């Protein structure tokens, strides 16, 4: 099911290991199909329950699915600014 | 005079110009000091986007106002 | 007036500027933190040390010292940036 992996392993990310959730936030950057569920996962990354994100989505694939990260950052903020 | 070239990797460049010098002067400048090409290179200053075919004075870029420095990413 | 243009880079540091330039330490430093609040949970290139770190430098006396430090640790609170 997989796609409950961001929100709810930043319940596993402060109490274990901070590198945990990121070996899951790793976890997530190898589960790569395809768009849908990873663009839904990677919402929450930015301003929903924590940023500090944005130095590990600029990889050899920087065509759309690690272009997702300035949308990440600042477009679909754009769209709760569209709100 | 002097201006500032500010990265986003937290690093300042300091170049020597004229204000009625071109961008793509400045550019050039860039890839002297770097020997990255000039189509590599995105420059912005206080959030507006440079273009090499003005100059200087056009933006109002005076001795030692802050640009920004943005690179080309292109993958695959 | 951050609070009024909130979650927006597109024009709030365009609105602070026509009430700016009063060489005020109380209108400035109240529109300079008003600043940070605009940006805040855009984390691009809006001021990591272009604006709120020249108003920084102004310091010898009041709120000039003090409204500028407030603003940067709003708008980068989400970060983690040791620079």
């Amino acid at each position: 099911l997989r796609c409950a992996l961001g929100v709810f392993r930043k319940f596993s990310r402060f109490p274990e290991a901070l590198r945990l959730a990121l070996m899951l936030n790793d976890m997530e950057l190898v589960e790569d199909i395809f768009t849908s569920c990873k663009d839904v996962v990677v919402q929450k990354q930015m301003a929903f329950m924590l940023g500090r994100h944005g130095v590990f989505l600029e990889l050899s694939e920087d065509v759309e699915e690690y272009e997702d990260l300035t949308e990440i950052m600042s477009n679909v903020q754009l769209n709760s600014n569209f709100l | 005079m002097q201006i500032f070239v500010k990265t986003l990797t937290g690093k300042t460049i300091t170049l020597e110009v004229e204000p009625s010098d071109t961008i793509e002067n400045v550019k050039a400048k860039i890839q002297d000091k770097e020997g990255i090409p000039p189509d590599q290179q995105r420059l912005i200053f206080a959030g507006k986007q440079l273009e090499d075919g003005r100059t200087l004075s056009d933006y109002n870029i005076q001795r030692e106002s802050t640009l920004h420095l943005v690179l080309r990413l292109r993958g695959g | 007036l951050g609070m009024i243009l909130l979650w927006d880079v597109d024009g709030g540091l365009t609105q602070i500027d026509k009430y700016l330039y009063s060489s005020e330490d109380y209108i400035k430093s109240g529109a300079l933190l008003a600043c940070g609040i605009v940006n805040s949970g855009v984390r691009n290139e809006c001021d990591p040390a272009l604006a709120l770190l020249s108003d920084y430098v102004l310091h010898n006396s009041n709120t000039m010292r003090l409204g500028s430090i407030f603003g940067l640790g709003l708008a980068y609170a989400g970060s983690n940036r040791e620079d």
